[PDB]
RNA sequence: CAGCGGUGUUGUACGAUAUGAGCUUUCUAUUGUAGUAGCGAGUAUUUGAGACACUGGUUGUUACCACCGUCGU
RNA sequence: GAGCCUCUAGUGGAUGUUUUACACAUGUAAGGGAAUUCGGCAAAAUGGAUGCGUAACUUCGGGAGAAGUAUUGGUUCAAUUG
RNA sequence: GUACCGAGUGAUCGGUGGUGGAGGUAGAUGCAGAGCAGAUCUUGGUGGUAGUAGCGAUAAUUUGUCUUCAGCGGCAAAGACU
RNA sequence: AUACCACACACAAGGGAUCGUUUGGCUCCUGGGACGAGGAAGGGCGCAGCAGAGAGCGAUAUGUGUGGGAGCAGCAGCAAUG
């Protein structure tokens, strides 16, 4: 909801910046072997436990 | 009861371990061949010659007011017989001379008609001819 | 269109064609059966039928559980624009005071 | 600018519900080109977006019934469902009476 | 689909007009006369009316003469 | 601020077919009236307000809305809560 | 690894032709985590049933028109509902 | 058995056994046995030209000195003034 503590807000801000795919240029690099970022999440499928 | 009331409850014992042909089951009803024996001819006549009894001195044809419901007016020769007969209007039937003669007293008696009903078969029919309807109403 | 590019004007017995249809859905199924009547009258089952909004509005006038006894309509026949292998019949509402005397007429233009 | 959104912003501007906004049919291009509240203000001024009137609910029967009940019609034994006391409260009759009588005595004494 | 005949079901359409237990006394012209009304459940007439169906009776109008497959000679 | 009907504000999709039997939610029924069944289970019947009239027993407070009966729409008037 | 053909009572062994693309045996001895049809065995993959059972408690939907490219999507006009 | 069901063989599907390989594991032996109030171990947050995770590093987030010496993995730019 609208009321939040400072500690809860920083957790949300960090959880929101980490939630991104692999940038499209990295895929062209000779040494790079990852397909998809397995740390990506959806609000419909997991809980953060920020509480 | 659960699972329905309009059924036979028990359709057999444990032995024999099959259903017998004598137990009732759901299926086709009607549209079968049937023969009705010893029906008696009350009258024979023609659809467009009027007739009268010794007692009813009106002269009228066999056709009721407005005709028979999904048929209209009789035009050819006709037979009249006692009781009901197989099938709906318009179906074909086969007629046969009786296979053996009857001993029953109800069958072998004479027939003398005094009245035949010619009123409408649609709704309550309350007149025997168009002349009566024209006389009951005005003009 | 029709012979000599005439329109045909006819009356549809909505009361009769819906005799068997359930009270709850009378007006919904009546529309399906008005279109069927047209196609048999001109012997053209695969053709399209198009209902003008004024005729729609007349039919729905007493809600879903009812339909008028008789309705008078003008019909035009044209090749179907989206697939000109078919025909389309276009229906227009004709306002009448009484039905007495109205047969089936063919009118120029 | 999708047409559902045009209705929302118009509803905000004309202080009514979305069910009262009418979009004119002959220039959908002109509507779809809108980007901002100031575009919508102009379209409203030009009459391409219109507020419809309210649906009618007349008091004809209510007034008629009220006048008839004032004449004393209806109101028979087959028209009432509550107790006599619910319809004409007994404590109120008492309170009305005794205030009049007390006021009458007060004036008579004070006037000598 | 309509006429015109025929056979049923319901119960007497809309609108006019007249009456109605009672309650009421308004207007115009102009000095005094003449003009001069309202409100009302219902009932009767026009009206066995009007509505609705079916007709293997009869007249008018409108629509329909295709196409694809299989087996054989 | 019951149920039923409307104003303000908000709302909806597995397609076509008249679609037997057996179901699940419901209606109606001649004459008889619990004969049904472990058992009136289920259903029907009664129902608001106004008046008349109300038993045994009782800790005298109650029983008591006992039971049993009659009235009720529209219109036009009187009379002022009857 | 896969078809054929030969040798052995048998556990098994040998060759030939396609596929594959870099390693492999015969004799005598040594050490063992050394041979499977089953355990309502463990893990992974696949059938029959079957284009079948089902997918539709609730307010309800029709017509035109544009897109969509084939959404009862959007917009107008009706019909309903909380 | 015209078309269903079964088996055999050739071709196409479906799955990942087998054989070939390994910058990982395990066991034994030898060395080592080095933390913190000068703020540890462990947690959080920031820092790249395009940068999510992980690695590296603290607002000095590739600074200074010494020994060397050729490129910075993609794209754009840098480099014997390193």
């Amino acid at each position: 909801g609208s009321i939040k503590t400072r500690r809860i807000k920083v957790q949300l801000v960090s959880a929101l910046k980490k939630n991104r795919c692999i940038p499209q240029w990295k895929r062209a690099c000779p040494g790079f072997k990852q397909q998809y970022n397995f740390t990506k999440r959806s609000w419909k499928r997991k809980t953060l436990k920020a509480c | 009861s659960r699972k329905g009331k309009r059924k036979v409850a028990c359709i057999g014992a444990w032995h024999p371990a099959n259903v017998r042909r004598t137990v009732a089951r759901a299926g086709q009803l009607g549209f079968h061949r049937r023969t009705a024996q010893n029906k008696k001819i009350y009258m024979m006549g023609n659809g467009k010659t009027p007739f009268s009894t010794e007692y009813d001195l009106t002269s009228k044809t066999i056709n009721p007011m407005g005709g028979f419901l999904r048929y209209g007016n009789v035009k050819s020769d006709f037979i009249m017989v006692k009781g009901g007969i197989q099938g709906p209007s318009k179906r074909v039937l086969a007629l046969r001379k009786a296979f053996a003669p009857s001993n029953l007293g109800k069958d072998n008696e004479e027939i003398v008609l005094k009245f035949v009903d010619a009123s409408s078969k649609k709704g309550y029919g309350r007149f025997q001819t168009t002349e009566e309807k024209k006389a009951y109403f005005g003009i | 269109a029709f012979k000599d590019d005439k329109a045909i004007e006819l009356t549809i017995p909505m009361g009769k064609i819906t005799i068997d249809v359930s009270k709850r859905w009378k007006c919904r199924i009546g529309i399906r059966r008005l279109k069927k009547f047209i196609t048999k009258t001109f012997h053209d089952k695969e053709a399209e039928v198009q209902i003008s909004p004024d005729l729609n509005k007349f039919l729905w006038e007493r809600g879903m559980r009812n339909v008028p006894k008789r309705v008078r309509v003008r019909v035009n026949q044209e090749p179907y624009p989206k697939d000109p292998s078919k025909k389309v019949y276009k229906l227009s509402h004709v306002v009448v005071s009484t039905f007495k005397g109205l047969g089936t007429e063919a009118i120029a233009e | 600018m999708k047409l559902p959104r045009v209705k929302e912003l118009s509803a905000d501007i004309l202080k009514c519900g979305v069910r009262r906004i009418y979009l004119d049919t002959f220039e959908p291009s002109k509507l779809s080109a809108a980007t901002s509240r100031d575009d919508i203000r102009k379209l409203i001024k030009d009459g391409l977006i219109v507020r419809k009137a309210q649906k009618i609910h007349s008091r004809y029967h209510a007034n008629k019934l009220m006048r008839e009940k004032e004449k004393g019609r209806h109101s028979g034994p087959g028209k009432v469902k509550g107790s006599k006391n619910a319809r004409m409260p007994e404590k109120d009759k008492w309170i009305k009476r005794i205030r009049d009588l007390r006021n009458t005595l007060k004036e008579l004494r004070d006037k000598g």
